[PDB]
């Protein structure tokens, strides 16, 4: 199942608007040093 | 021609979503809450009426002046008249502060005064005491800052310092000196209070002072004018208003208007639908006006509104300052006010006045029905005819403070309430206005008001207030307001507009606030929410998603309601709403129900992968915006299961 | 938890209640200036349509005038004309300068953002009639939208994007329907819908090979869609999804340049491959009308509703403009990768290779 979600936080941290990815960015770091 | 189909077109990505910015507007600082209630806890009447005596500074007349408090001191004998005087003094007073502990001094010695005067300290402390004063009977003030009273024997006016007599009193007071040289006293206090600060180094602001006279003046000798002409100003306003209505040159415009006609006025003091509590209501109204256009706001919330006693006291100062000037008299005040004497709405009042007691002499001898003055309408007519080209933020309209007196009554009542709703649509500066000017607590209690036509106007008026100060959600909850609401919103036959208003302002009251959280919670609210979620209205539909999303907010007792209601599963329909401002607010309600899991039982584990992979199926989705709020809503799914993520994460690299 | 981000949507949502309700909006207002100015803009446009279909009436002369040759840092890979003010927007691969033709000026550069593996392909104009924004699509799936492109006091501004699909990406903008039809190297062709930001049908293609272009016909629907194996197939979406295909005719083999529709009830499809030759198919019947042979190595076309001019490119420098009866008009004498009509004006751009950019005019 997470590996689902993290697939789809992959699409909005690749996204064509800046605001998302940026935000989508800041969390899917917050993981990583975790 | 080809301009039909021009007009005829649909402007994609051009709406409020696209050309503002999805950012929240900065709270201003919301100043108007009181920073502290005053109560007057005791009053203190020091009375030196030496009736039977004449002082010897000044030569009475023969006829002179020998009404005091509206009773003929020589009709009684001496000893009986002082103590009937003293008496009807702490009624008239009682009028205004009727809950405070009366303690009358009667020509009293220095002893007297010091044990009278530590004694009320005494008891409030911290509190305000009030010290009057009538030195009618005593030689005038002297400019060593003194004051006479008695010996024990009544054979000599013995002097007090203000010093000495601001000393016994504390901090927190307020004097009134109804005396002839009374600015006097007051330019003493202020010096012994500078003399003080200076002794402070190596109790100015907190001590309020009302004087009938400027130091150079004398007090009128005039036979048809009471003896105590400013103290029944001050504790009698209407009386005198009446009585000096019948004395000046306007009587001619209504002949058969004497004296006798107003002392036989019928009514009271408190039925406003009476003739006399008609006078007393709109001069309430006048004054009240008058001093909110012509002071400072500061000063204003000072005086007016701290607490009710001191508010009344300078409400009726106002009209003091107006019938002494007309006697070569100024009454002096420690805040100094601007003169209000010229003030247009005093022209008013004449016309109100006039238009009232010109039906006396059919209301006693005819016995006709007294009918209503228009004045309240009249005012509303104003404020109206000001809203119609009042989109400019120019001067703010006079009649505002009439306007919260109407909604004291009954008669008037739904016009204002309509009126105020359009006066706060005009912006969030109106609204502030109108909670500067006291609106709060009278909004608040027509919400125990049972009134359906109401329902639309508060809802309404309700909306714009929390929209702008969202603190007052404290107020709605302790009140029980949030009952009054929870009607209209299960309530089909109300528009859905009115639902809409009524939505949001429980998602305020709720927003980020667990005392209104579990109060909601309590009164179901989960359960009447979900009975709107499929209203025609795009409106409504966001709203109640986003209220739904904060009443279980990190409340998970809240969420469990939803579990039993399975709120979850009817929140997907939302999912697939063609207006996109819905569909974020499900993605941000259902994102909010999964962050509060606090690692309950399986069930939850299950329900929050239920949840995820439905929402997972909003990836590729045309709106930023709503992808947006996907992430902070997938956020609590991270931030739930942080240590699962870590091995996902892991696995990869 | 400082990573905790909060989004400001609950916030701003809350400002609708802040903002007056009871009054009339400005838009109603009649004596409003951005009424008049819209009035105005609406006035200059039905001018624009008159004057140019008084051109037309007149019919079409040789075009041979150069008003103005500058050159580009990048390659013009696609260009478009803006319908009424003039504003050519001609996009590289890492950026997309607004030049003008009647100025002769730079006024923006801007650059999409884009990775060095995509490339924009299709480009258009949405509310080209009034408060024009621009249309976005990049090859690998993600559209974006641009406003204040060519503006003295504003600056660039990215109005949304979102990642589309996932020949590059096609594009057929629909003013007055509202969608907007994304297709490319998928075997679907989406319907996104503008107003409902949501995918609403999902037309199975039906096609191996790559959808090159694709092109529709207001008033009806009649998608039309080349493709990279040679075939033209033509979906109608007003059926159910597996009805939608009509007719699947194949006459080619090559990739579809530029299979371009015209606006008449009188339907047109003129397929051009990378063979070169013209075959003008009609919607009803089921095999070609017309037959035409013009280039042996075609690399990018341009054709014009309003005059029927088939502008071709050619690797040698050439550039025959001729129609779609197959006449000869003119063989301008300079991998001429961009052609662009005016939508009103007999305007025809070219580009070349080389980053020069010309207008051309007929007298």
């Amino acid at each position: 199942v997470y590996t689902q979600i993290w697939r789809v936080l992959l699409h909005l941290a690749a996204d064509p608007y800046p605001e998302v990815s940026d935000v989508a960015m800041k969390v899917l770091n917050s993981i990583a040093y975790k | 021609e080809a301009d039909l189909t021009d007009w005829n077109l649909p402007l994609a990505f051009m709406k409020k979503r696209h050309c503002e910015k999805i950012e929240g507007s900065k709270s201003l600082a919301q100043s108007w809450r009181m920073k502290d209630r005053m109560k007057t806890v005791s009053v203190a009447l020091v009375l030196c009426l030496n009736v039977g005596v004449d002082p010897p500074d000044v030569v009475k007349t023969t006829p002179c002046a020998r009404l005091e408090c509206w009773i003929d001191p020589l009709s009684m004998g001496p000893q009986k008249a002082l103590e009937t005087i003293g008496a009807n003094l702490q009624k008239q007073y009682e009028n205004w502060q009727p809950r405070a502990r009366y303690k009358q001094s009667l020509d009293p010695t220095v002893d007297e005064v010091k044990k009278l005067c530590t004694s009320l300290r005494r008891n409030a402390k911290e509190e305000r005491v009030l010290f009057h004063y009538n030195g009618h009977g005593v030689p005038r003030p002297t400019v060593n800052g003194e004051v006479w009273v008695f010996n024990k024997n009544y054979t000599q006016y013995i002097p007090l310092s203000i010093y000495d007599l601001q000393t016994w009193m504390g901090s927190p007071s307020i004097f009134v000196y109804d005396c002839s040289n009374a600015g006097l006293i007051v330019k003493s206090f202020k010096q012994f209070a500078l003399q003080r600060e200076q002794e402070l180094e190596v109790s100015m602001k907190n001590c309020i002072q009302l004087a009938a006279c400027e130091a150079t003046e004398l007090l009128p000798m005039i036979p048809d004018l009471p003896a105590d002409l400013f103290t029944s100003c001050l504790t009698t306003p209407i009386k005198i208003a009446l009585r000096w209505f019948c004395m000046q040159k306007c009587v001619s415009l209504v002949p058969g208007v004497t004296l006798d006609l107003i002392e036989k006025i019928p009514g009271r003091l408190n039925d406003r639908r009476t003739p006399l509590g008609e006078l007393n209501w709109i001069f309430t109204a006048i004054t009240d006006t008058i001093a909110w256009n012509v002071l400072p706001r500061d000063l204003f919330q000072k005086l007016f509104r701290q607490d009710l006693l001191v508010a009344s006291l300078f409400r009726n100062f106002l009209l003091a300052e107006r019938i002494m000037r007309s006697y070569n008299c100024t009454p002096v005040s420690s805040p100094r006010l601007p003169p209000t004497y010229m003030h247009a709405m005093w022209q008013a009042w004449d016309l109100a006045v006039d238009i009232c007691l010109s039906q006396l002499p059919t209301i006693i001898e005819e016995g006709t029905a007294f009918r209503h003055s228009p004045f309240f309408a009249e005012q509303l007519t104003a404020f109206q005819v000001w809203l119609t080209m009042g989109v400019e933020n120019r001067n703010p309209p006079e009649q505002l403070p009439i306007v919260l007196q109407v909604l004291l009554s009954q008669v008037h009542r739904l016009r204002a309430l309509d009126l105020l709703g359009r006066f706060l649509d005009l912006g969030p500066w109106a609204v502030s206005l109108a909670l500067s000017v006291g609106i709060f607590p009278y909004v608040l209690k027509l919400l125990q008001s049972s009134a359906r036509e109401l329902r639309p106007l508060l809802v309404f008026i309700w909306a714009k207030i929390l929209a702008v100060d969202s603190s007052c959600q404290a107020d709605l909850v302790k009140d029980n307001g949030h009952k009054y609401f929870l009607s209209v919103l299960a309530d089909p036959y109300m528009p859905a507009e009115h639902r809409t208003m009524t939505a949001f302002i429980l998602a305020v009251i709720v927003n980020s606030y667990h005392t209104g959280q579990e109060a909601c919670l309590q009164g179901n609210l989960i359960a009447i929410c979900l009975e709107q979620l499929n209203d025609p209205h795009p409106l409504l539909r966001q709203w109640v998603a986003i209220c739904l999303g904060r009443i279980w907010q990190n409340f998970d007792s809240a969420r469990w309601c939803g579990v039993r209601d399975s709120a979850h599963e009817k929140l997907y329909s939302l999912l697939s709403d063609p207006i996109p401002e819905v569909r974020c607010a499900a993605v941000f309600a259902l994102g909010t129900f999964v962050g509060n899991s606090a690692e309950r039982t399986d069930h939850s584990t299950t329900i929050d992968h239920n949840v995820a992979m439905m929402l997972a199926q909003l990836v590729s989705d045309g709106s930023p915006m709503v992808r947006k709020e996907l992430v902070v809503a997938l956020s609590h799914l991270v931030v739930q299961y942080e240590s699962n993520f870590c091995t996902v994460a892991l696995q990869f690299i | 938890i400082s990573a905790t981000v909060q989004t400001g949507f609950c916030d701003w949502s809350a400002r609708y209640f802040a903002q007056p309700v009871m009054k009339i909006p400005e838009e109603h207002d009649l004596e409003s200036q951005i009424r008049k100015e819209r009035e105005w803009r609406f006035l200059r446009n039905s001018r624009v349509r008159r004057q140019a279909q008084q051109v037309i009436q007149k019919g079409i002369t040789r075009l041979d005038d150069q008003i103005f040759l500058n050159r580009n840092p990048g390659v013009p890979s696609v260009v478009k004309f803006h319908p009424f003010t003039p504003c050519i927007a001609v996009a590289d691969k890492d950026s997309i300068c607004f030049w003008d033709w009647e100025k002769g000026e730079k006024l923006d550069y801007f650059h999409n953002g884009n990775p060095r593996y995509t490339r924009v392909t299709a480009m258009e104009y949405l509310n080209g009639q009034d408060c024009s924004l621009l249309l976005t699509a990049t090859d690998d799936g993600a559209i974006r939208v641009w406003k204040n492109f060519a503006d003295l006091e504003k600056n660039p501004e990215m109005v949304t994007a979102w990642q589309g699909l996932s020949a590059g990406m096609v594009v057929d903008w629909e003013q007055e329907t509202g969608l907007l039809m994304s297709s490319g190297d998928v075997r679907i062709v989406r319907i996104w819908d503008t107003d409902r930001e949501m995918k609403v049908q999902d037309i199975p293609t039906g096609a191996d090979s790559c959808v090159t272009s694709l092109s529709c016909d207001s008033h009806r629907s009649l998608i039309v869609a080349g493709l990279g194996d040679g075939s033209i197939r033509v979906y109608d979406r007003r059926m159910a999804l597996s009805e939608c295909r009509v007719m699947t005719y194949r006459e080619h083999t090559a990739w579809v340049v530029k299979a371009s529709l015209q606006k008449r009830p009188d339907g047109h499809i003129v397929s051009v491959s990378v063979n070169g030759d013209v075959r003008i198919f009609d919607p009803r019947m089921p095999e070609s009308v017309n037959v035409l042979q013009i280039v042996k190595g075609l690399t990018a076309l341009d054709i014009h509703p309003q005059a029927d001019l088939i502008a071709c490119g050619s690797v040698n420098q050439f550039t025959a403009i001729y129609n779609s009866s197959g006449e000869l008009i003119n063989n301008i004498k300079y991998a001429i990768s961009c052609l662009a009509f005016h939508p009103h004006w007999p305007h025809l751009a070219v580009g070349s290779n080389d980053y020069y950019i010309s207008v051309y005019s007929v007298e």
